Formats: structure tokens, C-alpha cells, sequence
């Protein structure tokens, strides 16, 4: 097929937009650009049921939740409108991200490959853990509450851990101002910084895995220079 | 005219 | 695949027409 | 920079949508990822001084001409009838065409520089054909304004005319004859050799050398179902 | 060059891009 012919290789210009040794951000000078790549690819009938590459997803996910090299906190001192929580997005977020995950054990079935294969697993876990719990977080920060959307998307994506899911669902019945008082507790708690530090490890270990121990190239040879010390 | 062929 | 219905009518649908959808909902959300 | 690897891929996949076993035209479809291409390369310092490949002078005036096939006696797409009025008779862009048509020629000359001649020698003579039928058609889209514009007119006719003065002596005097007169005149060199005509010489141009180039050189234009048969 | 590093367009792909542009605005014009 011609258009496939083309689509890949529109794929292969997107690459060289994507792929970043860091993560990925949208810059307003290859909007341009990537958004018609974007479009091609999204009304290109041979790609309807293509398999999405690991690239694209990882990109999406840095995009998507503002991804930075940041640690948790700043060294010295004491204690953010970019991620869209809106349930619609963040299920799919969800989906890309466990699609992550699979192509990464999927490579992984060298003295250091255990050690990053169960790295890479703590931190997925962790990170799929905070997505769930901030889109539930937003779901209750609305009055009302939309119960159907929420019920659905708990049960969707909150099975690693049913008993906060259950939590969660009778926090929903409670007036707007309990639930925003547990809220504002568990993000003062445990804050989005630290998510973002999890998903951003999570995303840097999988990069290297992949490019290490697969055929991938995610950029990470510096890394990997250091790591044949 | 002009440079013509067949 | 083999008769998608979306695919006979021509219809946008699949993984990287999603991809579309939400990256714009994004880029649209980081402006206002 | 990562400018120049992006650039290179970009022009990959614009390579990919101007190669065409026919002519090319741009649908409607592909209009915005052509033109994002276009304008990254052409906003790209890498490129400001990178050769054109020739693939793109070859799609351009498929395109500015809007050429169509006329057919080794073949299959056929779905095509339309030949019609000057798709074409953009303006000074600046049919100069320029004539500079890339010129560039082409200057390429196919290099590759038949190291059966094959008759190749050669009918690629010579549909390119004198057809380049003289695109000045004498500006020729007439000059002679058809009110008023004439003089100093355009004759830097034109100095650059591209092959003229010597048994004809721009005479152009020059039927160009200051009043307007009904010069559209008369117009219109009877017009019926007398019809563009349709130099559609065919420079479809046949264009095709003649796109075959000559894959064949004799590592050029790919898709004409391999062509070649022997 | 004394408009490379001036920081502006030009060259083979510029003209180009504005030539194309020509057409396709004729074309739907
Ligand atoms: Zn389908
Ligand atoms: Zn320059």
C-alpha cells in the first residue's frame, strides 16, 4: 500500500520529534509540523489497526503529564495547571502507559538487567497507583459528582488496590466539604511532585531497558556509557 | 513560428 | 481488520486517531 | 544541529508523497502534511544552502503545469482533461519553473554522462519543445494584460528567450498594437498550437527522464513496471 | 552568509515553499 508506505514514513519523521534523551515537551515551532503528522496518521485508513510503536506512547505520556527530569522537592526550601484530568484522556493515559509496560516485559523476557527490570516494575506500579488516585481526586473535587463516570473508572483501573477503591466510593457519598478536606490532606500528604519524579523514573528506566537489552535507540547512550564504567 | 517536431 | 464496519464507511477510528484526539484536547488545554 | 537529522527526515517523507509512478498532484488530503514539510524545510538553516533533490523540481512542475499522463500504451488512473487555466501564468513563479525545468535537464545530462541514446536524444528534444512552449505561453499571458507590462515582458523575454530578433523584434512590435488586436493574435496562435500539446511534450519529458534516471542511475521513480515492458 | 546568520529564509526550499503556496492559493482561489 502506498498511503502505508507513506504513513510509516511519516512515523519515521516523527521519531526524530519524539524520542528525546530527556522527555518529551511540545514546542510551539514544531507544532506545526507534528500536529499534521499527527493527522495524517490519525485519518490514514491502513493505520486504523496498526499497533501504536512504544515511541509514541512513551512521548504521549511525557507530553500528557508534563513530564520533567524535576526531583520530589528542592533541596532547601519548603513546598502546576498542565495535566488535564479528565477521565476520558487519563483512561487512555492509563491504557498507553499499561501498553508501556507490556512492550517492556515483553523485551525483558547485563549484570544489572534484574535490578532494572524490578526497578522498573515498583515504579510502574507506583505511577499507575498515583494516575488512578488523582483522576479519583478530581472526580471527587466536583459537585456533583458524576457516580457513573467515576464508579467505571475506579473499577477500570483501581484493582491494584480494590480496598481504597471501596474508600474512595464512600468518601463520594459524603458533602463537598468532607471530601475536599480528605483531598487537600492526601495531596498535602503526598504530593504530585512525587508522582512526577515516580513516572518520569519509571519512563527513563524503561528507555534504557529497551535500548540496552532490545533493539531500540531512546537515546539513552550517555547513560549507557556511564553505566559500562 | 516556433521549434516544432513529430 | 477483515470487515471493520468503521473501516467500510470510511470512518476515522483506532489507536492513532485516539492519539489525535487527545493530544489536541491537551495542546487545547495548555493554552485555555 | 537535531535540525539536520529532522530536516533529513522530512524530506524523506515529502520524498515519499512526490514520487509517483505517474505525475504528481497534491489531494486534498495531503495537503497539510505537504505543506508543513514545505515550510520546516523551507525555514530550516540546515537546508539553506542544501541542493534541491531533484524529485522536487521533478514534483513542482508536475504540479505548476498540472501535468497529465499522455499515454507506452498502459493502464490508466482516473485522470482529468489538460487545461491552461490550472496553470498560474505569472512572471516570478513560471521563471522559477523554468530554472528547476533547467535543473532537471542539467541532472539528466550529468547521469547519460556516466537502447540508451534514443533516450537521450528524445529527452533533448521534448525539453527544447517543452520549454519553448512554457515562454511562449507566459509570451501570451503578457500580451493578454491591460496594459502590458513592459519591463517584466522583456526581462523575461531576455532570460528565457531563445528568441533571436526575427521573433522579439516582432513580439515587441505586436506587443504595443492596442489590446483587441494583441487578444486576436493571441487566440489565433493559441488555436494553432494548443496547450494540450505542450501538456504532452512535457508530461513525456518529465516521464522520459524520470525512466533515464532510475535506469541509469540509483534514482528510484517507480518506473520499474515500465522498463522492459 | 549575510542572511543565514542574520537569522532569515532563503535559499532553494524557501522559494519553494512560497512558490507552492502561489499555486495552491491559485488553485483554490
Ligand atoms: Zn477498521
Ligand atoms: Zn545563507
Amino acid at each position: 500500500s502506498n498511503e502505508k508506505i507513506r504513513s510509516q514514513s511519516v512515523l519515521n519523521t516523527l521519531e526524530t520529534f519524539f524520542i528525546k534523551e530527556n522527555h518529551y515537551d511540545m514546542q510551539r515551532e514544531e507544532s506545526s509540523i507534528v500536529n499534521a503528522c499527527l493527522r495524517y496518521l490519525g485519518y490514514s485508513k491502513s493505520m486504523c489497526h496498526e499497533k501504536m510503536p512504544i515511541f509514541m506512547d512513551i512521548a504521549f505520556i511525557e507530553y500528557c503529564f508534563n513530564l520533567s527530569l524535576d526531583p520530589s522537592s528542592f533541596q532547601n526550601l519548603p513546598i502546576s495547571q498542565q495535566i488535564l484530568w479528565e477521565y476520558s484522556l487519563i483512561s487512555n493515559a492509563l491504557e498507553r502507559l499499561e501498553n508501556i509496560e507490556l512492550e517492556r516485559q515483553n523485551c525483558m523476557r547485563l549484570l544489572n538487567k534484574e535490578t532494572l527490570n524490578n526497578e522498573a516494575l515498583k515504579l510502574y506500579s507506583c505511577a499507575k497507583a498515583g494516575i488512578c488516585r488523582w483522576m479519583a481526586f478530581h472526580f471527587l473535587e466536583q459537585e456533583p459528582i458524576d457516580h457513573i463516570n467515576f464508579t467505571k473508572f475506579l473499577q477500570d483501573w483501581g484493582s491494584h488496590n480494590e480496598k481504597e477503591m471501596e474508600a474512595l466510593q464512600r468518601l463520594s457519598k459524603h458533602k463537598i466539604r468532607k471530601r475536599l478536606i480528605y483531598v487537600s490532606q492526601h495531596k498535602k500528604k503526598m504530593p504530585w511532585s512525587k508522582f512526577n519524579s515516580v513516572l518520569s523514573r519509571y519512563i527513563q528506566c524503561t528507555k534504557l531497558q529497551l535500548e540496552v537489552f532490545c533493539d531500540y535507540d531512546f537515546k539513552q547512550r550517555e547513560i549507557v556509557k556511564m553505566l559500562t564504567s | 513560428g516556433e521549434d516544432l517536431e513529430i | 481488520s477483515e470487515a471493520c464496519e468503521m473501516c467500510r464507511l470510511g470512518l476515522p477510528h483506532g489507536s492513532f486517531f485516539e492519539l489525535l484526539r487527545d493530544w489536541k484536547k491537551i495542546e487545547e488545554f495548555r493554552n485555555k
